[PDB]
RNA sequence: AUCGAGAGG
């Protein structure tokens, strides 16, 4: 298990990874250390020989260097040693181990093993810093947010290898997920939230600007966009520029909401030709997912193109957004007066109503559901009513929170947060839920040893009124540790079933694979699949599309 | 250093899960995180 | 350890050109220059004053990464002016500019009286 | 007077310099600042060789805190940087040594100031490296206190530097920028939970320009003019210097550009 | 350990103050703020160099050796 | 803190007893020690079976009888509702741990970061003691600056966190600045 | 109506229609006979699988029965028309980029498909976080162990 | 990483004079994305701001004691009768353009902390190693000069990938490959071979 | 158990190139570059052996039989010319 | 070199919409029952009224960059106070004899109605606006 | 349930449908009862289903509670992934455990099954079982060293 | 080495 289905190998590096928006995706960013202790065998070739005379000249330490060089009797040379090495020739048929040089394919992996696409292959870039190097897309693949996050590289030695991860393990050729039917990597973190505030009309660009981004464009048209508004000023629109990033050629349409051709929400998208006619920039566009405009990219202009995508949006939204800034700050957590009153309103009903539910219970005329303990009724109806209460909450205050607000912000992107993390900061964090319980009677009748006997009111039960911001009680901080811990353990316990999961479905399925009969077969050849999928594809390619024939009237259809 | 020197440590039915019992006598979130969370307690 | 050296960034080594000069492609009379261990604050400068200048067509600073100071600055002029003469023009004037303030701020101080 | 750019001055200290900036472009008052901190040049001690130290601060904690200290730089343009120079390590124009031997003789705690610092290198009649000390006692800055019974000999050696391969070099620690205060511009839109007035407070530079009238409107076209500035000098270099040294850094680095384009 | 030298931020120097804002509090039975005032370290960056800072360097002095 | 009926039902130790410790802290006469509060019967000492016979409230104002605009950011706080309290709790703070004591605001912020944070600090650099120039243990990290912290828990004085600091007060803000 | 589908029909055509340029008001070159008959070649020149064998031919019908459903469906003679003024050029393009596409989408051979689905389950089994029923974890436990015991068994009545 | 939960690394050093400029002149010694609070849903990493802030104005030591009463909107008064903004906002000017930033950015004293983990001592490089001699394979850790494990799950991305030379020469080449002569007629590798 | 030919006429495989197909064969061919042994293409302007097999591929310069296999191992061979890449 | 539609529109409603900047504007035509406009306008660029009149001009001409105006080389293409350029996202009928014409400029939205403007209305995206006081 | 059905008209309208839920599973009497149709009535238990209406139902069965799963996240894996999976537990007669009860008893290779667990036991029986492995599977190829047949390793490559 | 402890993801 330890040695021969895994072994340590040579040429294996690794480093704290640090996420670069520069450098594009397919690259990963080399320590030039690193790559000065790395060696690829590289045979002397008639066009290489020249190059590779300089770099043995320029030596083991300073890279373009070789640490070695080896003989057509292949007795190792030690160049760093080597008094010859000032003197020697290059032969012919002599391998010389060059110092890792940029644009040479090399594995990138982050230690959870789970996916393939969690080893890529990356384009070599060497850099100065100690720190690997990574666009920030690249991470979601790699499930590695880098606060002190470590990524093993791995270098091919032979040529044939080399060809194997560059024509099979690229991220281009990973960016479309084969589970899923997804892409695997999106515009992520502040060049989501940018996009999204780019491509609002309200947002303007300077023609100062629009020539800055136009030219951090790689690739740009030469051509200056007509200005989006001339006579008054030439103003150019922020979809503008993004459209001029945006690949030409390529026509997207999205109605979720409802996305009228006037479309005055500015719900849903429509570009064409590579140039967007209406809509603002949401995550889904954007998004890893299927008709995001990154799969219809990857699949219409082939995955070159995409990659470079990747990179061309991140730079023009950066630029812009390093030009406005963008702060979560406190003002973020703190609510409306008035809606901070119709919020505790809000929590004092739900607590009455509570009361009363038990006041029915302590009388004992109740209805009990066929196949319900009374007991559980109860318990199941006060947990819903606390339930609805902090979701309520939540929503009060999401109407409250105004469209200026930088959380809103991020979610409207969709970039960071969600509704109950706002609910939780702003109104109510909710009952804490241990074991799929309220918080139990530890000591017999009293949650807390301060607690009063017998007490089933939502105060003893845990359930937290109180906001984030407003601050928490010490039962409630209590509570709320109690049901904290025990989500740690399910977090380790879940990881660790996991693997022993992971590897059980592996090993039984390791044999399995397509034959060029298309029959699905395991090492003996007892075919799984006669076709594998049951429509013998692959699972690339496949986009999710609706059947017209079903679905609608049966006249509707004839007509 | 501290915190090093008032450890308790519980060999090893729910011992991880902060009990009502435990309030008062040990820290509520202080606790190993990974594998043996919540056996190991600082007072 | 890995990391370079501050003055690697202050100081032009193993006989860098401090200004390359390439044509650009796709637009006719636009050309781009790299300038080496220069920083942003003298780019900004160069290309407002490019800017101001009418017959200037495009003019914009980039910087490929924050981590070498190398700074590209990309003008595209009128028919009948010379890219590179424009670059001139808008330096020599930045000098003026920088001179004339100097004097004024002399005379200030001189007022001033503490 | 002359066309072009005019600065009326607020205010003026030694330590600080108060001006208002008029008819200049944002991007060159940007320029020049990023200049003012950066690439005016000031001499601090490059080197520090310990023959003995018996102080608890270890050697490269307190050659840190001398290279922090400040030393004169007003003849600072006399003097060569060391990589210019033909010398070997040190020649007397490019280096400036300055030698402190201290021991804890006081049985009260002994104190190490920036005045106890000696030069030992000609100034062939150039104001360079001495200590500045603002401090009415005259009580230089302390590099370290010594224990009774302690001694600590060192010397030191003082190179040509430029802020931006070090923080010490600088010779402005603040400057403070304000444009726009009345946001005609809006270049930036305040966050306001109910109002923006009240929770923005209203900045002084605000007053000196005339309110917007409410009913006109907002112009795409205008660029503000008017900037108000700060400068806040350490003193190696003075105020005055100090801005004037900016100004003829920039103008250096344009000339350098434009030679280079004639070698070209 | 000793009273740092500047405000990182700001790089204004903050090693001269120290002796005498220390002094200043007893003299005057001046509250900190006040006594920040007097040393001109107005910006607050420059103010927290000094508040946070503590002088351990007395300690290392009590030790014989 | 021992609560028993007098008239109404008070904590035992009141405020006579405080001004005397605090008295006898300044001193550094009559000599008070907790030693003390517990000849004198003020403060017990209660295992948790105990502890499940007793019945305590958190704040010592708490038990006082209580007889009307609330400020809204004040956390809301449930009435105990209780007649009778055995004892009360000395602080809430008391039941969180060193590490915990650390931490700036638990009581607003979310449970599972503060025990990433009790980890973390471990890890933190800070000066081990004043003796470690005289100590040769086999790694140390020391601060070159060391700073107090600018907001400081009751708890740390007692803690000697401040006198030992393992952080910079950096001045941080949040913005999004070229992706890094 | 939405189901995994081997090519999008749509975005084909929404190409198509920009790359001709396709006026509506100009009448469709294309014989209505030509659209029935292009749509049946085209259903007839793909496979799953090279060669004739009965079983084999068989095998790709029932294989590509959902896809030629997906297609007539996308293109109707009348829905051709009225959809959009498609050039007969521009329907043989379409033909020819549908074949290309499913083409493309096929598997290549040799692909280890096993163990790409075992952690294609893996990544949502570790990210998985866990009316009443056994679920995520726990509940894949059951199913992969083929346990008899169940912890919450049920039976739906209907 | 801070007193609140949140930890990172530095991606990068920023000169002074790049970094944005408040009015005052003050330049953040630390920038943090905005992004990583709303989902880490600490909000006394913005509170320990706006009480250092106060705090250090004042001059007076500011209390984060847990549990005890303390108003949000009291220390924004705080922070009015200073001036600096309630929410602690602060009027930003980006460094490179001089321009004000459109959007203001939250500017708080914070107290952080160093971690004890560092890039310098963590980077280990091998291309050639020591071998353990009996398993013939890359010894372990960087102390060593050890070579990094090749999971077996690893493995398994990598036949997901379908490239079987790299593995192969991971498996082999890169660590522990062995030449041997194994008799056929034993079917066992009683065979000594001598070659000279 | 021997002699499992396919007819050339009869056989039944992918047309295409399986991607791993491709890979292995710009492999081999740019390992025989690096080997130097001689190419047939006319070469412009690239060192890397790699580029050099993927243009002789787009060329069909390569000469090699690649034997499609079957589950039952009678062995089909497609030559490089043969076989559609796209 | 000739505007393909000129018309004189009423607005009947400003609304300030999600932007505060760019206000949705709703116009009746004059003269013409079958004519409606709904524009995004930018009030800051444009004052606008709840009820005005304001002339609307559609033109094919006053790819190529966007050339800085030279004053001495700029003849005004208009005196309009209000240009955009942006092409149409679609050409529809909401009626027989009542064609639909939509127009975007780098996303801000155009309607207009009638079939008398249809023959004025042309394929080809280039556009441009021009608004009127 | 509130399922939805054909309308007269063939648009998909909902009609409300009542159900039963029951704790425990007796399949084959429940099946055998009025008021229910035999056809429509599930078993959360794919082993149950299996054995009252043969292999085939419990595989479909095995795919719908790994979908209820994957569901419950809300995340979506395509069906040809837990479809093989369902499948090759299906192919043998009994449905087979992922863990080392059958799926690593099952015959074929040895080093394959040694790999996963109780590799020595295996082993030891194989010498005396003298077993034969073909060494085609992945993971003995790896013991082996040799290329294994596995995506570009598997087709050989020959000379012209 | 061995064993243990601890810690990072
Ligand atoms: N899958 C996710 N969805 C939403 N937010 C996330 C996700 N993963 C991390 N975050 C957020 O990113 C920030 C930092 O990540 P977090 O603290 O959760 O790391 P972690 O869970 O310890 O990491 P790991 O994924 O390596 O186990 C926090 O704000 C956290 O809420
Ligand atoms: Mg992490
Ligand atoms: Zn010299
Ligand atoms: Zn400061
Ligand atoms: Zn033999």
């Amino acid at each position: 298990r330890g040695n021969l289905m895994g072994k340590r190998v040579d040429f294996s590096a690794r480093t704290v990874i640090s996420g670069d928006p520069n450098l594009e995706l397919d690259q990963v960013g080399v320590p030039k250390s690193i790559a000065k202790t790395l060696t690829y065998p590289e045979v002397v070739t008639p066009y290489n020989i020249d190059r590779l005379t300089q770099l043995v000249r320029n030596g083991p330490n300073e890279h373009p260097g070789a640490k070695y060089v080896i003989r057509d009797s292949g007795d190792r040379i030690d160049l760093r040693y080597s008094k010859r090495a000032g003197d020697i020739q290059l032969q012919y048929g002599w391998k010389v181990e060059r110092h890792i040089m940029d644009n040479d394919p090399v594995l990138f992996n982050r230690q959870p093993s789970l996916h393939k696409m969690s080893m890529m292959a990356h384009r070599v870039k060497v850099i100065p810093y100690s720190t690997f190097r990574l666009n920030l897309s690249v991470t979601s693949p790699y499930n590695a947010d880098f606060d002190g996050d470590e990524m093993n590289l791995h270098v091919p030695q032979s040529e044939e290898t080399r060809a194997e991860l560059s024509q099979l393990c690229a991220v281009p050729l990973q960016i479309v997920s084969p589970q899923s039917n997804k892409p695997c990597m999106g515009i992520v973190q502040d060049t989501l939230c940018g996009i999204r505030k780019l491509t609002l009309r309200d947002t303007f660009i300077e023609l100062d600007q629009v020539l800055n981004m136009l030219y951090w464009v790689p690739d740009w048209d030469g051509v200056i966009p007509t200005p989006a508004i001339i006579k008054p000023k030439p103003l150019w629109s922020g979809k503008q520029i993004l459209s001029v990033a945006i690949p030409n050629g390529i026509h997207l349409q999205r109605f979720d909401e409802g996305t009228t051709l006037l479309s005055p929400k500015d719900n849903g998208m429509l570009i064409i030709d590579g140039q967007i006619i209406f809509g603002v920039v949401e995550k889904k566009t954007v998004g890893s997912s299927n008709g995001g405009l990154i799969h219809v990219v990857t699949r219409e202009k082939g995955p070159q193109v995409c990659a470079k995508l990747f990179g061309n949006i991140q730079k023009v939204v950066n630029f812009w957004l390093l030009h406005n800034g963008f702060s979560t700050g406190i003002g973020d957590t703190i609510a409306d007066g008035p809606t901070m009153r119709e919020i505790t309103e809000t929590i004092a009903e739900a607590k009455k109503k509570v009361l009363d539910v038990t006041k029915e219970a302590q009388a004992n005329l109740l209805t009990a559901k066929h196949g319900m303990t009374l007991r559980e009724s109860f318990e199941d109806n006060v947990v819903r009513f606390l339930n609805e209460a902090r979701d309520k909450a939540g929503r009060l205050a999401e109407v409250n929170l105004k469209d200026l607000n930088n959380v809103k912000q991020m979610v409207m992107a969709g970039s960071k947060g969600s509704f109950i993390n706002i609910a939780q900061m702003s109104a109510c964090v909710g009952q804490q839920s241990v074991e799929g319980k309220r918080i139990a009677f530890g000591f017999v009748d009293r949650t807390l040893p301060h607690f009063s006997k017998d007490d089933y009111s939502p105060e003893s039960k845990g359930f937290v009124e109180n906001s984030y911001l407003r601050g928490l009680t010490p039962q409630e901080f209590f509570f709320h540790a109690m049901g904290g811990r025990e989500g740690l353990i399910d977090t380790a316990v879940k990881t660790a079933e996991t693997g022993y999961i992971q590897r059980r479905l592996v090993k039984a399925l390791e044999d399995i694979m397509v034959h060029y009969d298309n029959t699905t077969r395991n090492s003996l050849g007892n075919v799984i699949q006669f076709i594998y999928g049951e429509d013998g594809m692959d699972a690339a390619h496949i986009e999710k599309q609706s059947l017209d024939t079903i679905g609608g009237s049966d006249a509707a259809f004839e007509k | 250093t501290l915190s090093h020197l008032r450890r308790t440590n519980t060999p090893i039915a729910k011992p991880r899960q902060l009990h009502n019992t435990h309030w008062g006598l040990v820290c509520p979130a202080e606790t190993p995180e990974g594998q043996a969370c919540g056996l190991v307690k600082n007072l | 350890m890995n990391a370079p050296d501050r003055f690697e960034l202050f100081l032009l080594g193993e006989g860098e050109s401090k200004l390359k000069i390439d044509p650009d492609t796709k637009a006719p009379n636009a050309v781009v220059i790299t300038f080496e261990k220069e920083d942003h604050t003298l780019g900004n400068l160069i290309r407002a004053e490019l800017l101001n200048d009418r017959k200037v067509l495009f003019a914009a600073y980039k910087v490929e990464h924050p981590f070498f100071a190398r700074f590209k600055l990309r003008i595209q002029t009128t028919e009948g002016y010379d890219p590179k003469d424009a670059l001139k023009n808008a330096c020599n004037s930045i000098i003026n500019k920088l001179g004339a303030l100097k004097t004024n701020f002399e005379t200030e101080w001189n007022l001033q009286t503490l | 007077s002359e066309e072009g750019p005019q600065v009326k001055i607020r205010e003026a200290s030694k330590d600080n310099v108060d001006f208002i900036l008029s008819n200049v472009d944002l991007a060159m008052a940007n320029s020049l600042r990023r200049v003012m901190i950066a690439e005016i040049p000031t001499l601090a001690i490059d080197s520090v060789e310990v023959e003995t130290n018996t102080t608890v601060l270890a050697d490269e904690f307190i050659a840190h805190r001398l290279g922090l200290i400040p030393l004169q730089s007003m003849d600072i343009e006399q003097l060569e940087y060391s990589r210019d120079c033909f010398c070997e390590d040190h020649c007397d124009k490019c280096s400036v040594v300055l030698t402190l031997q201290a021991f804890g003789e006081s049985e009260s705690t002994t104190n190490v100031y920036s005045k106890d610092l000696v030069i030992v290198s000609n100034l062939m009649g150039r104001n360079i490296g001495h200590p500045i000390i603002q401090d009415k006692e005259g009580n230089g800055v302390l590099i370290c206190k010594l224990r009774k019974g302690q001694e600590l000999k060192l010397t030191c050696v003082a190179k040509k530097g430029i802020a931006k391969e070090h923080a010490k070099w600088g010779p402005a620690a603040a400057i403070e920028f304000e444009y726009d205060p009345w946001n005609k511009l809006k270049h930036t839109d305040y966050w306001y939970e109910q109002d923006s007035a009240k929770e923005w407070p209203q900045s002084k530079n605000c007053e000196y320009e005339d309110p917007p009238n409410e009913g006109d409107p907002f112009d795409y076209k205008a660029q503000a003019d008017t900037f108000y500035m700060n400068v806040e000098s350490v003193g190696s270099i003075p105020v005055d210097q100090v801005v004037v040294r900016g100004i003829d850094t920039l103008q250096k680095k344009v000339a350098s550009i434009l030679l280079a384009l004639t070698q070209m | 350990m000793i009273v740092p030298v500047r405000c990182f931020s700001c790089g204004k120097v903050v090693g001269d103050k120290w002796e005498s804002y220390l002094n200043l509090l007893q003299e005057d039975e001046l509250d900190e703020g006040t006594a920040l005032s007097r040393l001109g370290l107005k910006r607050y960056c420059c103010r927290r160099m000094i508040l946070t800072h503590v002088d351990l360097i007395e300690k290392f002095l009590r030790y014989n050796p | 803190f021992i609560v028993e009926d007098d008239g109404h039902k008070e904590l035992k130790v009141r405020k006579g007893h405080i001004a005397k410790l605090m008295a006898t802290e300044y001193q550094d006469v009559e000599e008070y020690t907790w030693s003390s509060l517990l000849n004198e019967g003020l403060v017990e000492y209660i295992d948790a079976e105990e502890e499940e016979s007793i019945l305590i409230a958190m704040q010592p104002e708490d038990l006082e009888p209580a007889e009307l605009d609330v400020d809204p950011a004040k956390r809301i706080r449930v009435s105990h509702h209780a007649t009778t309290f055995t004892h009360c709790e000395i602080h809430p703070s008391m039941i969180l741990g060193v590490a915990a004591s650390i931490i700036p605001f638990p009581d607003h912020n979310q449970s599972p970061r503060n025990t990433y944070q009790s980890a973390m600090g471990k890890q933190a650099m800070g000066v081990f003691l004043t003796n470690y120039n005289v100590r040769m243990d086999t790694m140390a990290n020391i601060l070159y600056y060391p700073q107090k912290p600018l907001g400081t828990t009751r708890a740390m004085e007692y803690l000697k966190f401040r006198e030992l600091p393992a952080g910079q007060n950096a001045i941080v803000a949040i913005a999004c600045y070229s992706g890094y | 109506a939405n189901w995994p589908l081997p090519v999008n029909i749509r975005r084909i055509i929404q190409n198509a229609q920009q790359t001709f340029h396709i006026d509506h008001t100009k009448p469709s070159d294309l014989t209505i006979k030509d659209i029935v008959l292009g749509v049946k070649d085209l259903q007839e020149n793909l496979l799953v699988l090279r060669g004739k064998n009965e079983i084999i031919q068989n095998a790709q019908r029932d294989a590509v029965t959902l896809f030629c459903c997906l297609l007539r469906s996308r293109l109707a003679t009348r829905r051709v028309l009225q959809e959009y003024r498609l050039t007969k050029q521009a329907f043989d393009w379409v033909l020819s980029n549908i074949e290309a596409q499913f083409l493309r989408s096929v598997v290549h051979p040799g692909e280890m498909v096993g163990v790409l689905a075992a952690q294609s389950i893996g990544e949502p089994a570790t990210q998985m976080t866990l009316k009443k029923v056994t679920s995520g974890v726990p509940r894949l436990k059951e199913i992969l162990n083929v346990a008899k015991n169940m912890k919450t068994p049920s039976l739906t009545v209907y | 990483a801070s007193r609140h939960g949140q930890k990172g690394t530095i991606g990068i050093t920023y000169r002074r004079e790049d970094m944005p400029f408040t009015a005052e002149g003050i330049v953040p010694d630390l920038i943090i994305n905005p992004h990583a609070i709303p989902s880490r849903m600490t909000v006394a990493h913005l509170i320990e701001c706006l009480l250092s802030k106060v705090a250090a104005l004042s001059g007076n030591e500011g209390d984060a004691s847990p549990f005890t009463d303390i108003t949000v909107e009291g220390i924004s008064k705080l922070l009015r009768e200073h001036g600096y903004q309630s929410r602690g906002f602060e009027v930003m000017y980006n460094g490179h353009t001089g321009k004000k930033l459109m959007a203001q950015i939250f500017f708080g004293p914070t107290y952080y902390q160093r971690l004890r983990h560092m890039v310098d001592d963590k980077i280990h490089a091998r291309a050639r190693g020591p071998m353990q001699v009996l398993t013939r394979q890359p010894v372990e850790g960087r102390s060593r000069d050890g070579g990094l494990r090749f999971g077996e799950m690893e493995r398994d991305c990598m036949i997901a990938h379908g490239a079987a030379s790299f593995l192969k020469e991971r498996l082999m080449e890169a660590s522990d490959a062995f030449r041997v002569h194994i008799c056929g007629i034993c079917g066992l590798m009683t065979v000594i071979a001598k070659l000279n | 158990l021997k002699e499992k030919a396919i007819p050339k006429d009869q056989r039944a495989t992918t047309p295409y190139m399986t991607k791993y197909e491709r890979a292995r064969i710009l492999g081999t061919r740019a390992l025989q570059i690096s080997m130097n042994a001689p190419v047939f293409v006319d070469l412009e302007g690239e060192t890397d052996p790699l580029r050099i097999a993927m243009k002789e591929l787009a060329e069909k310069k390569i000469p090699l039989v690649i034997r499609r296999y079957l589950p039952d191992g009678s062995f089909e061979d497609w030559s490089v010319e043969e076989l559609i890449v796209d | 070199s000739n505007t393909l539609f000129d018309d004189i529109f009423q607005v009947s409603e400003v609304d300030p919409g999600r932007y505060n900047k760019v206000c949705r504007i709703e116009a009746a035509s004059t003269t013409q029952d079958q004519c409606k406009l709904t524009l995004d306008i930018n009030v800051e660029l444009f004052p606008v009224a709840a009820q005005d009149s304001l002339t609307v001009t559609i033109a094919s001409s006053l790819t190529r960059s966007w050339r800085p105006p030279q004053a001495g080389d700029r003849s005004l293409a208009d005196d309009y106070d209000y240009v955009m350029y942006g092409t149409a996202y679609k050409f529809e009928e909401v009626s027989k004899d009542l064609i639909a014409v939509y127009y975007s400029f780098g996303g801000l939205l155009m309607r207009l109605e009638g079939n008398y403007r249809n023959l004025n209305n042309l394929k080809q995206e280039n556009a441009y606006l021009l608004i009127r006081r | 349930y509130d399922r939805k059905v054909p309308s007269p008209t063939g648009e998909y309208v909902k009609e409300p449908e009542w159900v039963l839920e029951t704790d425990g599973v007796n399949l084959s009497e429940v099946m055998t009862v009025p008021g229910i149709d035999p056809t429509r009535i599930y078993t959360n238990s794919f082993i149950d289903i299996m054995e009252v209406l043969g292999i085939e139902a419990g595989r479909a069965a095995l795919y719908k509670e790994v979908y209820n799963v994957i569901a419950s996240d809300g995340s979506y894996v395509n069906y040809r992934h837990m479809a093989l999976l369902v499948d090759v537990m299906t192919t043998q007669g009994g449905l087979t455990s992922v863990t080392r009860h059958g799926f690593n008893r099952s015959n074929t290779g040895a080093l394959m099954r040694c790999s996963f667990e109780e590799t020595v036991e295996i082993l030891f029986e194989a010498g005396a079982s003298a077993e034969l492995d073909d060494c085609r599977g992945v993971s003995e190829n790896v013991i082996l060293g040799q290329m294994a047949p596995i995506g570009t390793g598997a087709f050989d490559v020959m000379i012209d």
